[PDB]
């Protein structure tokens, strides 16, 4: 990376502006004559001591146990940015009624208890208490800081060459929140930095600002494509969050100081708005934010399994020779994907004349072998007369503008091109419409979308982006919106994926840009990582500070961007890859060509067997999307979510659970004899799911390793449903039967669900066409029952098999199902390693059934 | 009537229990017709072109391997004769 391209604080004059004002007594006051109880909120005006400045502050207790704080002027020359479509609703208030008082004190309770909100009138304060026990304060620092809309380089300004008209002045807004008791926070991402975010006390604050940075480094905190303001603080004692809703550049400043942490929010433009998220535990903290900003959309079944992409395929008998190679080489793979060379000279939404000529055809070859393509859109418009997008985006007045009024021009893959002003809904309808089958000429049910370069990437413009001073819809600067822009993209694309097909087939759209709700239109990666063993490390803690503020649908490109890998550095990549959510291979132009068959036989074998064992866990991978779905629950997890209270798993980020019954720690040195892996929980056990042996937890067992390693161990008293027949794709397994993994508990006991359904529609909620199964081990029966009587499904899974880890021999095995007699079933015992596996059950999924063990 | 064993000598089973879509056989030949062992193979006649082998997972999962479709019987998939 050239790091000169790329503001630091000091030359972002708002970020010098707000750092230079520090901790000390702040200038605010509440003037508590002019407080109000209203229907929804208590409103206050707030006054600079120094410019008499009036401020609001708008304060509500929210519904599940969370404090909205919101401060705009009093009077203001022209309206602040409000961040729009983010928030999937008017969020449900709590009553607040004054329950204390004095001079320069107002004591307010949400409800009946036990939350209260302590407003302190000079210097101005908030805090947030369970009961007697302080949760959070605000402005103890004293570092709220409001520029106020002056009357028409804090005015106009310039970086390297590039220039910043600046017509409404400074106009940025500040705030710090005091965490006492947490000593470590996640979250904001998005950065190639660790999970266990650092303190900013003598470096850079931590930058959100969606930007293409090429070739970016490690363990800086850089802002890279995507931008979500959620940051989570953990302890021994409890979770809370804070979600700073706003969409102008925003630099997060963390310092410790009996144990405490504060932050500090920096925005350029827009109000004060600000969730504070009380918990306790984390799943609550899940919880609270996705009933704000929404829950990880379900992706259809296809979009789980294997990825298999470069820049560029050559043409469609390219593409037909690589799904073949496939075949040929007995290896899984769903989806093929093409990049910007598939378009005629990157005007998206056609195709190049001679290299793919027949695109109907060449889907409908894909068809066949029941496989599925991606083919990529990207948001700028080549500036071209003979371009019909262009010439209708430029005839409906739906680009963004300069302030002179004309349509602004920058540079991309097309050379000079134009930007749709996505925060328009006119023009997002326009971007839906346009992925019509009458439409997007040559496209198919079975073509899916990937958005990339929608920061927006502008290769002349300033740090590789829009100009502060364009103009979107109703007046507002990109200065306001920007981070906003990508999600745009993202929904509008998914949303003409749902048009198209009249509303039934559910979307699958892949983002580089993103922001907080991005979760709601499919998955995201973290751009162009290289081909090195540190950025096959740094995929988890990417992934996994994704995972804590809703964006479930992560990976990075197995293999890294640039860069070739050494083969063993490509079998690594492939089992950590196989254990992340969103699993694609990809590469850069001019890197060799990489699909798994031309590697060794060894190392081609050690990645068919990673593929091998991703396809059987997609049963696992498919439920706890719907859990992700449904409840608002991360599909890949840190270790210290499932164990809160156990402070050594506070900064862990080479192991990883997926829900709770998988805990992974994939091999990322090369020649690596063995890995040191922490198996956490008092009196809980683990299986090695390769060799089925038993290990005790809390411990660091020393696992050897061989390249075809990937260590996965099952948690005791969970249950994990695998499709043992591995197929060419997705679609050909999902009527097969599922077999059933019983790790027992120490107390006997297990449990696991199972969700079902046609694996591509929105029949599930639309007709409650599925199936919810909760499989329970206790005693010595496993049962089998719904979990959501809602759900019925016509499927022909059936279970054909039942493994149980830390079992004894039965003398016999007998299974109930309603509708049958009694049957007995046979059975294989393993003295050594106390696995028992029930032979054929024969029962159907969609029917309640018991097992026992005699 | 007597009991089938298995190609590798892992075992012998009964005869109801070849082709009843589980897999007994190490070597997965009680299987020879369903998509039930991993390292089952299923035998395309074709008659009118070459007779082919296809592994056991590519039976029944909607693609036509066969160019008599025989490997496509209870899939949805109806797999014309192809072997002109
Ligand atoms: N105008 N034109 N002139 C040019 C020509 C070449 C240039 N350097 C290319 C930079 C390499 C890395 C690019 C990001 N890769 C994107 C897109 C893509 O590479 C393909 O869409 C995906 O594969 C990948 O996934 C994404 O992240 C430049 N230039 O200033 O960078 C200007
Ligand atoms: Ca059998
Ligand atoms: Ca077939």
């Amino acid at each position: 990376v050239d790091r000169s391209n790329f503001k630091t604080c000091d030359e972002s004059s708002f970020c010098k502006r707000q750092r230079s004002i520090r901790p000390g007594l702040s200038p605010y006051r509440a003037l508590l004559d002019t407080l109000q109880l209203g229907p929804d909120a208590l409103t206050v005006h707030l006054i600079h001591e120094v410019t008499k400045v009036l401020l609001v502050l708008e304060l509500q207790g929210l519904q599940k146990d969370m404090t909205r704080i919101r401060i705009d002027e009093l009077e203001p020359r022209r309206p602040r940015y409000r961040v729009p479509d983010v928030l999937v609703a008017d969020p449900p208030t709590a009553r607040l009624s004054v329950s204390g008082r004095d001079d320069n004190s107002v004591e307010l309770t949400v409800a009946e208890g036990p939350y209260k909100i302590i407003l302190t009138a000079q210097p101005f304060r908030l805090d947030l208490l369970e009961d007697r026990s302080l949760l959070l304060s605000v402005n103890a620092r004293g570092l709220m800081a409001f520029e106020h809309q002056r009357a028409p380089g804090a005015w106009e300004e310039t970086f390297k060459t590039h220039s910043d008209s600046k017509p409404y002045g400074p106009t940025s807004v500040g705030l710090d929140f005091s965490l006492p008791g947490m000593e470590h926070v996640y979250g904001i991402p998005e950065h190639a930095d660790s999970l266990r975010l650092k303190v900013t006390e003598g470096g850079e604050p931590y930058r959100l600002y969606n930007l293409d940075v090429f070739q970016y480094e490690l363990n800086n905190p850089m802002a890279l494509y995507g931008s979500v303001p959620v940051l989570l603080a953990h302890s021994f004692h409890r979770d809370l969050g804070i979600f700073w809703l706003n969409a102008a550049e925003t630099w997060v400043d963390i310092s410790s100081n009996t144990p405490q942490t504060d932050i500090r929010w920096m925005s350029e433009s827009g109000i004060i708005d600000v969730f504070l998220m009380l918990g306790p535990s984390v799943f609550d903290v899940f919880r609270q934010y996705a009933s704000l900003t929404g829950t990880q959309a379900l992706p259809p079944l296809f979009s789980l399994g294997y990825h298999q992409s470069r820049w560029n395929y050559r043409d469609e008998a390219d593409v037909l020779e690589v799904d073949q190679g496939f075949d040929d080489h007995n290896m899984p793979c769903d989806v093929i994907w093409l990049d910007i060379e598939h378009a005629d000279g990157k005007r998206y939404f056609t195709w190049d004349p001679t290299r793919f000529p027949q695109p109907l055809n060449m889907l409908e070859h894909l068809a066949s072998k029941r496989r599925k393509l991606v083919a990529i859109v990207d948001p700028h418009i080549k500036v071209d007369s003979g371009y019909r997008v262009h010439e209708e985006l430029r005839n409906h007045g739906l680009y963004v503008k300069t302030r002179d009024g004309s349509d602004y021009e920058g540079w991309c893959w097309p050379g000079s091109a134009s930007y749709p002003d996505f925060t328009n809904p006119r023009m997002r309808a326009w971007w839906s419409n346009m992925f019509s089958f009458d439409n997007y000429e040559g496209s198919a049910p079975n073509l899916y979308v990937w958005n990339d370069m929608n920061e927006p990437s502008v290769f002349n413009g300033p740090e590789v982006t829009m100009l502060k001073d364009a103009v979107h819809y109703g007046g507002w600067e990109h200065r306001d919106i920007h981070n906003i822009y990508g999600l745009y993209v993202h929904m509008a694309t998914a949303d003409g994926l749902i048009q198209r097909s009249g509303g039934i087939e559910r979307p699958f759209v892949l983002s580089r840009a993103f922001f907080s709700g991005s979760q709601r239109f499919g998955a995201v990666w973290t751009g162009d990582n290289t081909a090195e063993w540190d950025h096959l490390k740094i995929s988890i803690p990417m992934c996994l500070s994704l995972a804590l503020v809703g964006l479930s649908f992560c990976g990075a490109d197995v293999g890294g961007f640039f860069k070739n890998p050494e083969p063993e550095l490509l079998v690594r990549w492939y089992q950590m890859g196989a254990y992340q959510p969103f699993f694609r291979a990809h590469a850069h132009l001019d890197t060799g060509r990489r699909e798994p068959w031309l590697l060794a036989s060894q190392y081609q074998d050690a990645i068919r067997d990673a593929l091998f064992q991703r396809y059987s866990l997609l049963p696992f991978w498919y439920t706890l999307f719907y859990q992700a779905h449904k409840e608002g629950f991360p599909v890949m997890r840190p270790l210290w979510v499932q164990y809160p209270e156990d402070m050594s798993t506070f900064s862990i980020e080479d192991q990883f659970m997926l829900g709770d019954a998988l805990l992974i720690h994939p091999v990322s040195d090369a020649g690596a004899h063995g890995v040191q892996v922490y198996l956490p929980g008092q009196e809980e056990v683990w299986y090695d799911i390769q060799s089925y042996q038993k290990h005790h937890g809390p411990q660091t067992l020393y696992l050897p390793v061989t390249l075809s390693s990937i260590p996965v161990f099952q948690r005791g008293g969970t249950i994990v449903p695998r499709w043992m027949r591995v197929r060419r794709s997705s679609d050909c397994m999902k009527d097969d039967p599922i077999t059933l993994f019983v790790a027992l508990s120490p107390q006997g006991t297990a449990q696991g669900e199972l969700f079902l359904d046609d694996g591509h529609t929105f029949n599930y909620q639309t007709r409650h066409e599925f199936l919810l199964r909760r499989f329970s081990f206790s005693g010595s029966t496993l049962v089998s029952s719904s979990a959501d009587p809602k759900g019925h499904l016509e499927t022909p899974i059936w279970i054909e098999r039942v493994v149980i880890m830390g079992a004894g021999k039965p003398a016999a095995v007998v299974l109930q199902t309603k509708g049958s007699p009694e049957s007995r079933l046979s059975f294989q015992h393993d003295p050594e390693t106390s696995v028992l596996i029930l032979r054929k059950p024969g029962v159907s999924v969609a029917s309640d059934w018991s097992i026992h063990l005699r | 009537s007597k009991p089938f064993t298995c190609l590798d000598g892992t075992a012998t089973i009964p005869f109801d229990q070849v082709n009843d879509d589980y897999c007994d056989c190490k070597d997965g030949s009680d299987e020879p017709g369903t998509a039930a062992c991993p390292n089952g193979s299923f035998h395309c006649t074709n008659t009118g072109y070459k007779p082919l082998y296809i592994l056991s997972s590519r039976v029944n999962d909607g693609v036509c391997d066969c160019c008599d479709g025989t490997d496509e019987y209870n899939s949805g998939t109806v797999c014309e004769n192809t072997c002109r």
